[PDB]
Parts: C-alpha cells; structure tokens; sequence
C-alpha cells in the first residue's frame, strides 16, 4: 500500500540550530560492547586477539 | 569525523545544522556530474524515460550504475511476448554469452511463470526482455520486480503506469524481496521526475523488506509530504502488479483474466500454426 | 559465430515475432549483409536501418535509396540516439553532392539526436536551399513510412503489405511441408 | 518529420567581426564550479583530494 510522509519522516526533529552543546567523552568502543568486552578478555588474559 | 572536519571547513569552524547539511551537499555534489550529464540527456530527449500516461510491456527498472559512485537511476525495461517454445529471454544477460548460462534469474521468471499459470503444458509463449539504453548493469544472480511486471503486461497486453517506477527482487513465489541501494534509487527516480517537471503522480514500487531501509532525502520527503510523489511498498507481484495496471488480479476484468486470455490466445495461434503446416 | 547470440540479433528478432503475429512463429529467415567491409557494425546495438530492411524485404516494399537512415532501435520499436550523428549526416551528404545532388536526398536519424545535430555550414546550407532533407523519427514505424512513402494503416498500407508478404512465405513454407509429409 | 533549416540552425549569428574584443580574464575553473568548490574545501581543509 502507498506508504504516508510519517511512515517515511526518518530524521529526528531539529529543536535549535545555535546553541552550543558539551557533552561528556564517551567510553571507548562506545557501542562496541563486543569488541570491548574481547579487547578486555585479550588484555587480562594475556591471549593473542 | 571526515564529515564534521568538512562541515567546520564550510562552517568556519562551527558545526551549525546549515554547515552540515551543507557539507552533505556538497559531498553529494562532488560526485555528481554522472547524474548531471544523465539529467541533461533526459532532458534534451538524448534518453526518453516515460514519467507520465500508461504504456504496455514497459516499466521503469531503477538500476544501479557502474560507475564506482552509487547513483540509482531509471531505466526502460521492455518485454515482448511471442507465440513459441517456453524460452525466456534475458537479451541484456545473454548479449555476448549466450548457450543457456543458466543465469539464475532467468530461471526464477521462468519457475514463475510456469507454475503460477497453469492451463496448458509448457508456456505458450516466449518473452523477450531488454534495456533501452546501457549503463544498468543488471543483476544476474536475483530476478527483478520490474522484469516480472513487464513480462506480465506483455503477455496479458496490460498497460502499466509510467508513473510509477517499479524495483525490488523476486523468487519464484512471486514474493518481493529486499534490494539494495534503495534510497539511491528512489532519489534517483525523484531526480528524472523533477527534470522533467513533477506531475503529483509519479511514484516508486518498492519491496515492503525496504521500509526498514527507507532513509529519504529531505526533498524526496518533502514532495511526499506535498503528495507530489508517492511511495508504494508491495510483499508480492500480484499487488505490484495491482498498483500499476491499476486493477485487481481476481475478480470480473481482474488481471488474471487478462493475463490467461493473451496466454490462450498464443497457445491458439501455435495450434492453428500446427494444423496450417499440417494441411 | 557460435553462441554469443549477439545483442542485435535478439532485438531484431524480438521486434519482429512480437510485432508481426499470425501463426505461432516467424515463417521467415532474414539475411542482413552489409556490400563492403568498412562497416565495423555494432554486435551490442540494433540498427534502424537493418529493421527497416527487413521490413522492406518482408513486405516487398521498395525503400526510397534518397534517404539514408541511421539509428538504434529496441524490441519495442523506438529509434534510440546514436553516437557521432554529425559524421554520419555529413559522409551521406558528402557521398550525396559527390553523385551529384537532385534537391531529394536525405538523411533520417533519430529525433533523439536533435540535441547532437550540430552540423557543418555545407550540410545547412543544403538543408537551407532545399537541397538537402532531414527526418527525425521517434519509431521504427515512422522511419518505414518515410523510406515507403505509405502510411503504415489504412488501405494498401505498409501494415497490411508486410503481413500478406509473411502469410506468403507461410504458405509456401506448409505447401513444402505437406509434400515431404506425403 | 522534415526538419526545417530553422530547427537545424545551430551557429552563433555573427553581427561583427572587424573589432578585435577585449575581455577580462575569467575566474579560474570557470564553468567548473564542482572542481573549483571541491579545491576550495581540500585547501581550506588540508585534505587530499
């Protein structure tokens, strides 16, 4: 069926365009659970990863 | 990051939502001249693509190009039903091969056409099917949306919408699979319409498997806002079929009527053939 | 010239058992040839002048040798742009004014080629005292109607004449094979 | 279709041509504004291009 623009509209709305923003660093392999959990295992492991 | 240091460069420093969407362009932009030159040919009349009215046995295939830039882009897809053996033809994937290559795609059609309709031993008829100009590159290993509709409309004498362009995979159920590139093609397809001036009816026929994969551009979503563009999502050919021939498939003057008709009027015109060279 | 099975081959073909529909295949055999070898045809690309051609050996319909006619068709029949349209339209006026020109010759290319047509100050000289003609056709159909001088539908059209052509060509083909049958 | 000499007529019609013209030099990538805007980004950012 034809789909409607809010069944398409994919971008987050936009509240400001000037507003300078500070947020803190993030973890690193943020999102890379995965590879930052094997990384761990690896590094007190000793093991060849 | 090489996005956001190309936004500070436009942007003198400052990341501002115009800077990146600015950035965005013109990232777009720099690899845009093979569309340019496209759209100008389109234009000129160098390559006619229909974008408005019916015709039958052609459809608008969106293909990706060769070129090392993914550009999605329309092509004229053509099928043309003869009376004869069950032989598909793919003339764009037996151009310089030829000997049965067994493409794979050329088999799904023809396991399709074969087992949905049934009312004689082998097919009827022999279909043809071709690209007007060359830059598509079809695919070998999955059969089109597209070719499947065309090869239809050219057996059941059915004209289907120019409007609508048609994409997406499909297996011998019939059932529309995921392609990908999809918003490339679709803006692509939105990029020919807008050349030749929106008619508020030109759309895109895509795989339901892509509403996932549906990240529009903002002004391809701002003509659909508009209802100057349309985007239809299907599950199978039957309905992709439906939405372009502008009719049911079942039901008094449904599609399967029309189609088993042109099918029984090719399988008369072999018999009479037949019982000609035999008196 | 095994396998391949060539791209113009197939168009051909399929415009022609698509198109002229009576009896559940094509009942002839068309033989395309080019006199001399300085052709260096395109095996990837159908030529309007091969189906015209063929049409015309079909139907028995007699082409007018005024016009010569370049352009690339598909299955369905629309005449599709070519490259290098100019050199084209200037080596057939150039053959043209060599023999001598008699106000008729002329060229039909694609009108898809319009956009390309920048030709030289001879060509549209000619063009301009009338010497010298220039078609653009948008279907194979129109090409045809051009070359024959007849309208492809209504009374002793070229429609008509091509299918009685190929129900000769029928019957001659089903009177031979009721005699090897017998 | 016959086309007429005017549908064919392609030439720039010339209304002069004993004054020698002179004209400034143009901008450089002049007609190529994608190269000349790519170049300006790869040497305002140091990036290869």
């Amino acid at each position: 069926m034809r789909l409607s623009y809010e069944a398409l509209e994919w971008r987050t709305p936009i509240e400001n365009s000037t507003e300078p923003v500070s947020l803190p660093p993030p973890p690193p392999f943020f999102g890379q659970e995965r590879a930052r959990e094997a990384l761990e295992l690896a590094i007190r492991g000793g093991f060849h990863a | 990051r090489a996005l956001a240091e190309e936004a500070a460069v436009l942007g003198g420093g400052l990341l501002t939502a115009e800077s990146v969407e600015q950035a965005i362009a013109a990232r777009e932009h720099r690899s845009f001249l093979s569309e340019e030159e496209f759209l100008r040919a389109v234009q000129e009349g160098v390559i006619r693509l229909r974008t408005t009215g019916r015709a039958v046995g052609e459809v608008n295939s969106l293909v990706v190009v060769e070129a090392a830039p993914y550009w999605g882009r329309p092509a004229r897809l053509t099928a043309r039903a003869a009376p004869g053996r069950d032989h598909l033809i793919s003339i764009d994937r037996e151009a310089g091969l030829g000997g049965q290559i067994f493409h794979k795609a050329v088999l799904t059609l023809a396991g399709y056409l074969r087992s949905r309709y049934i009312e004689h031993g082998s097919l009827p008829v022999t279909i043809s099917l071709a690209f007007e100009q060359n830059y598509v590159s079809i695919e070998g290993d999955a059969a089109g949306l597209a070719e499947l509709v065309a090869a239809l409309s050219a057996i059941g004498n059915l004209p289907l919408r120019q409007d609508l362009a048609v994409t997406g995979a499909v297996d011998q159920t019939g059932k529309v699979l995921a392609v990908g590139a999809i918003n490339a093609k679709v803006e692509g397809f939105f990029r020919v319409c807008k050349a030749l001036g929106l008619s508020g009816t030109q759309g895109v026929i895509l795989p339901e498997a892509n509403l996932a994969n549906l990240t529009l551009r903002a002004e391809v979503l701002e003509a659909v806002r508009a209802g100057q563009f349309h985007i239809y999502a299907v599950e199978t050919a039957e309905q992709a079929l439906e939405i372009l021939a502008g009719a049911r498939m079942e039901g008094f003057r449904g599609l399967q009527e029309k189609i088993r008709a042109g099918l029984e009027a090719f399988a008369r015109l072999e018999e009479g053939h037949d019982k000609e060279d035999r008196e």
